[PDB]
């Protein structure tokens, strides 16, 4: 339909005008996330088995 | 002709959108995690395993406690568990057997479930008399529920196959939002840890970000090649990963605009039915047709684990929210929890 | 993005000959099965021809067999539909239509009023 | 061979049989094993008796006298033993026919009442 | 008191088991299926005969118990929704004797779908009078929508009832043998193809369900023990 | 040797003590005399008629299951050997093939040490795979649980009756009650064994033939059938064993009393062939209906008959009677003995090796360790 | 005699019982011609 076509037309002008960074800082925003955690995982550091609730 | 016309400048707004995309792909999230060290080898073990449900089990949803989960079987019943104890505290039979979908309040006070039957219902854990009754159903989707999310105990969000999702007034239960725009059924949806914004994912190939108290789509993300079975955020809020049936899963950064890696391999040419990600976001669980969960590295883009234990479809995983656990349902029957 | 495009069309008398070309991007073109469907004016959509991911398993509705041929080109990504010997019921859009999932015999939906997987469509029209 | 010669050859062993009885106790005269050897010795005695006068042992008449000093020595010992014989049929076919006509009986009811729960 | 809490959830524990074992019996006796048509196929009819996303009908033939379902507002992408039914006993497929060709898409991609792959499908043959009427007349010819029905033989294996002519019987059996060149090109012993030649308001489709959902549970219990 | 002797001279003593305590002969017709023989004891017997008498037990070549015959003649004395014109009773066949009867008594006991042991062996990995792993529960495997034990506990008392009490002769000679107490429970597991089997037949019977809608029965009915029911004809035997044929550790089988036991078994193995009969005939039906070439419905419906005879004892019907013929008694009692000792093995390897699902199972758990 | 397929194990066992377990080639068989009753 006509009506079909125009909205996905003001749509894509609504995501045509969004401020995009880089993806190297984007990236180093994950990687840095992860290791301010990293401390904090049980999954990636495995708890000791004498306050795992799951022994 | 206008026809012509308006989707020659869909394509002008395509081309533009994929220019600017390009200008910021200075970099690959594999160049600049190239150097930091692998996790290794993840081998978790089974250290639970929930028995109860008669059919396949289609969902499951963590508590806010870490201890509590309600899972959904299309025999028609809501089981919550004490995954520590294996002990069922509640056993909640559905007017509908075909659910598909649940979920659990932050608070602990109600649960959710939906399916075929067009219907998000609302159930109440914490009622005078002691018996889990019903408190409220939510009506007006025109297609299955697919997923629900409680943001509070007042206001959930809910996706359908009618390609569209919305926002619930549940005292009311009246829709105060919709979210259209998806042109295939929308089949997961992952609320953001500040709940102010939400992604979901559809079957035309498709992620989009929504403003949930504005009620607009900001971002469109593309990429996959086939339906979104699963989708979920990163920890810190500022990206999420989505799993296809084009046997692939794939990171996309919300600032960015644009996917930063793809999850796959040669020997894996089943579709995806669930992703989620560790507490620090460095692994990213993912559940296959193939009845296996392989843990990938969110980072490198390496699988660091396989988890094994289920005899049929692996169709919902879920990690804790202090991250000490990890509870995949499958088909046959079995929830496992595993650490 | 998955994108399909639709090339050929065009007027033709009847007994005339057209050759349609489907131009596929944004997927594995060679882990799916390609068919074709059209909407004749007034009707619903109708599956016309499907072809499997090496092209060996090829079929055709009956009212276009031993007319219409059918052929995929995995090095350039393109699908294409020989039609010969056109009639005037053969009148209609013809689609570009890919099945949803890849290593699947089964092909669901691809006749569906709305389908994402599926391009815009090109004209065939049949007249003297 | 000879009949008459061999018949007063017997009476030596014979009496010589009824002095062994004499210091074996008397009153336990019925048990076997009280002198189990030497009534196997006065056997193979009367043994080559008939041997030497070319009788083929047992005879038709030397039997009588081994019958002759059981007529008068074993008379008061029970007859009775182990008798290890099969019922009559009056109580051997129901013994049989019962236990399978319950068996018959049997996986009938399991065929009929497994699924009546 | 935590001893007196971990024998409280204990003993709700039990309580519940006790129930799901009541559950247990109600669902592993009641026979599922699904009721799956076409664009003016007569499964309306069917049910008929004995907002919402899905509907339920309940019956029972010599005291086995049927669970029907319809589905109701969907959409027309099935590729999603049709996996929920991979468990069911039969799945019901109405279709009209081009609509046709449409069926036999469908019945193809229900046939060969992964998750499908062990379901039987019970096919019923609907509006076999309609398509009498329409053979008998002569307007519209089967041969146009179906160059290979020109050189298509009524099977010798065919019962044709003695009231209709061998047109109508060449007809109906040739929409069967295409349906069939689908089942049998795929069907490794996994799931069956039960067709049938029905009519909406007939009192036999009950009954062919009864005797097809049999026929079923007693593949599925010889291949069990290997003996098929 | 010296035993012999024993048990020859007090045969001697009970004879005269028979001819004495036997009334005289009641017919006036001619008749040939109680007479003692060497070894045996000879009533009074018409003229005409040749006696049969059970072979003695005084050599080790000596059988006790041949006879002994002595003919009458009809003017009314014993039968004379024309070669020294003596008073003769047969005695050939007691020792005539005992040689060659125990050439192949050696080759069954052993075929039947190595076909229980190796029966146990499969059979409790077996057990062990269906107790392990949860997954494979139901129905069918329960009574495939309590069948395997069958055939472990059979299996098991049978190597120490083989092993313990057939060698041991001075054991039989002092005849305790532990021998006899062996045997009930020898005859009980024998017995549980069969009706087992039964209850495998029924359960598959029901499941294909008359129940087919229903999914869950009451296991108790062939719990009872299995285990409980077998001490029926156990009891009714071990009584009148006790008291009309009381022989050391009851190891005679001559004893018409054992078809107290036999008997019902027999007829539940007759009940077990006329389910497979109706098994097959439903299976060939199934195959007809989808129209499958003659060709492999035929090897279709033998296999599933291959497989179903170890399972309800198919053998021992089909198979019921040994032949007099030497030859063919000898092919008889390898056969059979193959069948028997090794039904454990076959049953294990059939329904719980062979079984697909168990191997997608252990491949799986394997795979995941 | 039983002579029934189930009672096969019972023969075997009763033969062997009597023969004293015995395997062996007997020294010359017992005598059962003239010269014996
Ligand atoms: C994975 C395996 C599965 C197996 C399943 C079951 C398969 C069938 C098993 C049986 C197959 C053979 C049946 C026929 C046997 C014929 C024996 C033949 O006539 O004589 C062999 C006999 C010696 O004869 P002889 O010299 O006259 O005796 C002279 C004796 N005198 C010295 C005392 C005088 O036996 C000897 O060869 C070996 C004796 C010791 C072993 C006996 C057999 C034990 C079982 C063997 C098979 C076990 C299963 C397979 C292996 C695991
Ligand atoms: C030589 C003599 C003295 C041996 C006697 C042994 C019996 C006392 C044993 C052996 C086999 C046992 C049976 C083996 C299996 C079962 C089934 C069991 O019920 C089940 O269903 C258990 C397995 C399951 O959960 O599937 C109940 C006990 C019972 C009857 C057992 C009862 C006790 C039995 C008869
Ligand atoms: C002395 C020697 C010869 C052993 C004799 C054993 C019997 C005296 C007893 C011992 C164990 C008993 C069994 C123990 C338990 C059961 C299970 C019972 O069934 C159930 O418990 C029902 C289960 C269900 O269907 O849910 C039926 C009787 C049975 C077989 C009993 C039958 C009689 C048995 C075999
Ligand atoms: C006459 O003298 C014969 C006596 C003696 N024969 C024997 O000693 C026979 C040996 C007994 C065999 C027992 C083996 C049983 C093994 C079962 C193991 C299964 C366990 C399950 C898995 C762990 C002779 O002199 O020949
Ligand atoms: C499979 C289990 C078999 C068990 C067989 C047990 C055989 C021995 C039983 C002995 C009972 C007591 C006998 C001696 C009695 C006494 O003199 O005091
Ligand atoms: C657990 C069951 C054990 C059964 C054991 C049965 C043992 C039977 C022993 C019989 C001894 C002789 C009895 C009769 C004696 C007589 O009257 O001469
Ligand atoms: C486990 C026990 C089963 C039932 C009893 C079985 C037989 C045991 C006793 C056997 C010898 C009986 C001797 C006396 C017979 C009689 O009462 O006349
Ligand atoms: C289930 C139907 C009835 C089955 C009947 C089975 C009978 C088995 C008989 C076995 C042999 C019995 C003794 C025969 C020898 C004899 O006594 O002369
Ligand atoms: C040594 C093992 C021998 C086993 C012999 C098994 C014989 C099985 C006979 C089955 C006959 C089935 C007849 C089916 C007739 C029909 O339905 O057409
Ligand atoms: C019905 C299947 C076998 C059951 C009967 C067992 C007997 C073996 C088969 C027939 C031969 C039996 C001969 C019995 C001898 C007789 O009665 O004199
Ligand atoms: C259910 C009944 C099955 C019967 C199967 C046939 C059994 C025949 C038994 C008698 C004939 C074979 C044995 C002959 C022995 C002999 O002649 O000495
Ligand atoms: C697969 C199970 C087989 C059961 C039967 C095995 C024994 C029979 C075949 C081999 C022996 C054949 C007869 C040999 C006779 C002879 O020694 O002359
Ligand atoms: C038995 O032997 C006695 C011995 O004196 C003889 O008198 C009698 O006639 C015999 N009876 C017979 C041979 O029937
Ligand atoms: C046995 O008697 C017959 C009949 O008088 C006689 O001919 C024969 O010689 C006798 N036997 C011997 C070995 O002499
Ligand atoms: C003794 O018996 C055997 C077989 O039983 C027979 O061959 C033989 O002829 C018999 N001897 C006499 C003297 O009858």
């Amino acid at each position: 339909s006509i009506a079909q076509a125009r909205k996905l037309v003001e749509q894509l002008k609504m995501e045509a005008n969004i401020d995009r960074i880089k993806v190297s800082k984007a990236a180093a925003d994950l990687m840095a996330y992860c290791e301010a955690h990293a401390k904090e995982d049980p999954l990636l550091t495995p708890v000791p088995a004498s306050e795992n609730p799951f022994r | 002709s206008e026809l012509d016309q308006l989707r020659q400048e869909a394509e002008q707004l395509k081309n533009q959108i994929r220019d600017a995309r390009k200008a910021c792909a200075d970099a690959t999230l594999s160049q600049i995690t190239n150097n930091i060290d692998p996790v290794g080898r993840i081998q978790m073990r089974t250290r639970r395993t929930l028995r109860g449900h008669l059919a396949k089990i289609y969902a499951m949803h963590w508590g806010t406690d870490s201890r509590l989960l309600v899972s959904a079987s299309q025999d028609g019943k809501l089981i919550i568990w004490d995954s520590y104890t294996t002990n069922k505290v509640h056993a909640i039979p559905l007017r509908s057997s075909w659910v598909m979908t649940c979920a659990y309040a932050p608070s602990g006070n109600y649960v959710a479930c939906g399916g075929l039957d067009n219907i998000c219902s609302i159930y109440n854990l914490k009622t005078r008399e002691g018996n889990v009754r019903v408190s409220r159903e939510l009506a007006g989707h025109t297609g299955y529920l697919s997923c629900c999310r409680f943001l509070d105990d007042n206001q959930i969000v809910t996706s359908s196959g009618d390609t569209t999702c919305a926002l619930w007034d549940i005292e009311t239960g009246q829709q105060t939002t919709t979210f259209t725009g998806h042109t295939g059924d929308v089949m997961s949806l992952s609320l953001a840890p500040d709940t102010r914004l939400f992604v979901s994912g559809a079957c035309d190939a498709s992620a989009k970000l929504w403003d949930v108290r504005e009620g607009m789509c900001r971002q469109t993300f593309t990429g996959h090649e086939s339906d979104i079975n699963a989708i979920c955020f990163f920890p810190n809020g500022n990206a999420f990963a989505t799993g296809s049936d084009d046997a692939t899963c794939r990171l996309f950064d919300l600032r960015a605009d644009q996917e930063l890696m793809t999850y796959s391999h040669d020997n894996i040419i089943c579709g995806i039915t669930s992703v989620s990600f560790s507490k620090s976001g460095r692994l990213l669980l993912a559940g296959y047709d193939d009845f296996n969960c392989n843990v990938w590295d969110a980072l490198k883009a390496d699988r660091a684990g396989v988890l094994a234990g289920h005899d049929n479809r692996v169709s919902c995983l879920g990690v804790t929210d202090d991250g000490m656990a990890v509870a995949t349902g499958s088909w046959d029957s079995f929830l496992k929890i595993w650490n | 993005q998955v994108q399909l495009q639709e090339s050929g069309g065009g007027l033709v008398q009847p007994g005339g000959s057209l050759r349609l070309s489907c131009a596929a991007s944004g997927f594995t073109f060679s882990n799916y099965k390609m068919n074709w469907v059209r909407q004749a004016p007034g009707k619903g959509l109708e599956w016309v021809s499907d072809i499997s991911q090496s092209g060996a398993s090829i079929s055709y509705t009956g009212s276009v067999k031993g007319r219409f041929t059918i052929s995929r080109d995995n090095a350039k990504n393109t699908l294409y539909l020989q039609m010969n010997s056109l009639k005037p019921e053969d009148t209609a859009v013809y689609y570009c239509a890919r099945c949803p999932a890849p290593f699947t015999r089964d092909c669901f939906d691809v006749t569906s009023t709305t389908y994402a997987y599926r391009g815009q469509g090109t004209q065939v029209t049949v007249s003297s | 061979c000879n009949e008459t010669g061999m018949l007063e050859r017997l009476p030596l062993c014979g009496k010589a049989f009824a002095d062994m009885m004499g210091k074996v106790d008397v009153w336990k005269w019925c048990n076997l094993s009280e002198f189990i050897v030497y009534y196997e010795s006065f056997t193979n005695c009367t043994e080559m008796e008939a041997n030497v006068v070319g009788c083929y042992w047992p005879n038709p008449l030397a039997q009588g006298f081994i019958t002759g000093i059981h007529r008068q020595f074993f008379s008061n010992c029970t007859v009775d033993r182990v008798h290890l014989e099969d019922p009559p049929d009056e109580v051997l076919i129901p013994l049989i026919v019962i236990p399978v006509v319950l068996t018959v009986a049997m996986a009938g009811l399991v065929v009929w009442r497994s699924k009546r729960t | 008191d935590q001893r007196n809490e971990e024998k409280a959830q204990r003993e709700a524990n039990k309580k519940i088991e006790k129930q799901l074992q009541k559950d247990k019996q109600v669902y592993r006796a009641t026979h599922r299926l699904l009721l799956l048509g076409a664009g003016e196929s007569g499964k309306n009819t069917i049910v008929k005969q004995m907002t919402s996303g899905i509907f339920e009908t309940k019956f029972q033939v010599d005291k086995v118990n049927f669970h029907m379902f319809d589905v109701g507002a969907q959409r027309d992408e099935r590729r999603k929704w049709i996996q929920c039914f991979n468990d069911v006993t039969a799945i019901i497929f109405v279709v009209a004797s081009n609509r046709l060709q449409a069926a036999l898409k469908l019945f193809d991609s229900i046939w060969n779908n992964k998750w499908l792959r062990d379901t039987s499908v019970i096919l019923f043959l609907n509006k076999q009078d309609l398509l009498a009427e329409k053979v008998l007349a002569g307007k519209s010819k089967i041969e146009d929508y179906f160059p290979e029905f020109a050189r298509y033989t009524t099977p010798e294996d065919a019962t044709p009832e003695p009231g209709e002519d061998p047109r109508v019987t060449r007809a109906k059996y040739f929409i069967r043998d295409e349906f069939l060149r689908i089942s049998t090109a795929s069907g490794d012993g996994r799931h069956y193809c039960y067709p049938h030649f029905t009519c909406a308001v007939d009192t036999e489709n009950i009954r062919r369900v009864f005797n097809d959902c049999r026929d079923i549970i007693q593949r599925m219990h010889l291949r069990q023990y290997e003996l098929l | 040797y010296v035993v012999g002797r024993k048990k020859m001279m007090d045969a001697q003593y009970k004879c005269y003590d028979r001819m004495q305590q036997l009334p005289a002969y009641q017919g006036e017709g001619p008749y040939c005399n109680r007479t003692w023989d060497g070894w045996l004891c000879w009533d009074d017997t018409p003229a005409g008629v040749l006696s049969y008498q059970f072979c003695p037990d005084y050599f080790p070549d000596f059988d006790p299951s041949e006879k002994v015959t002595k003919y009458c003649d009809e003017k009314g004395v014993w039968f004379k050997h024309p070669e020294n014109n003596r008073t003769w009773s047969n005695y050939t066949m007691c020792n005539a093939f005992t040689p060659e009867k125990l050439k192949n008594a050696y080759v069954l006991y052993y075929l039947a040490i190595v076909g229980h042991s190796l029966s146990i062996f499969t059979l409790v990995i077996s057990l062990g795979i269906f107790v392990f792993f949860r997954s494979l529960g139901c129905q069918r495997v329960t009574l495939h649980k309590n069948m395997f034990l069958t055939y472990i506990l059979n299996s098991m008392i049978i190597i120490i009756h083989l092993v313990e009490v057939v060698p041991n002769g001075e054991l039989v000679r002092r005849d305790p009650v532990s021998c006899k107490i062996l045997h009930f429970f020898h005859q009980y597991m024998m017995a549980c064994n069969y009706f087992w089997m039964l209850c495998e037949g029924i359960y598959l019977h029901t499941l294909i033939v008359v129940a087919v809608f229903t999914e869950k029965q009451r296991l108790r009915w062939y719990y009872l059938l299995g285990w409980g029911f077998p001490l029926v004809p156990t009891t009714i035997h071990a009584i009148t064993r006790a008291v009309y044929f009381n022989d050391n550790c009851w190891l005679s089988v001559e004893t018409h009393l054992l078809y107290i036991i036999h008997g019902p078994v027999m007829a539940a193995l007759v009940v077990n062939f006329f389910f497979l009969l109706n098994i097959v005939r439903v299976l060939v039906t199934k195959m007809r209906e989808t129209h499958e070439a003659e060709s492999h419905m035929y090897l279709k419906a033998v296999k599933a008959t291959m497989i179903l005879v170890p399972l309800l004892g198919i053998q021992f019907v089909v198979f019921p009677w040994r032949p007099s013929n030497k030859m063919l008694g000898k092919i008889y009692d390898y056969v059979m003995h193959s069948l028997i000792h090794f039904q454990g093995f076959f049953v294990a390897t059939i329904y719980c090796f062979c079984n697909n699902e168990v191997q997608t199972t252990v491949k799986r758990q394997w795979a995941q360790f | 005699k039983c002579n029934t397929a189930t009672c096969a194990t019972q023969r075997l066992a009763n033969f062997l019982v009597h023969s004293s377990k015995n395997f062996g080639p007997i020294l010359p068989p017992t005598n059962v011609g003239s010269n014996t009753y």
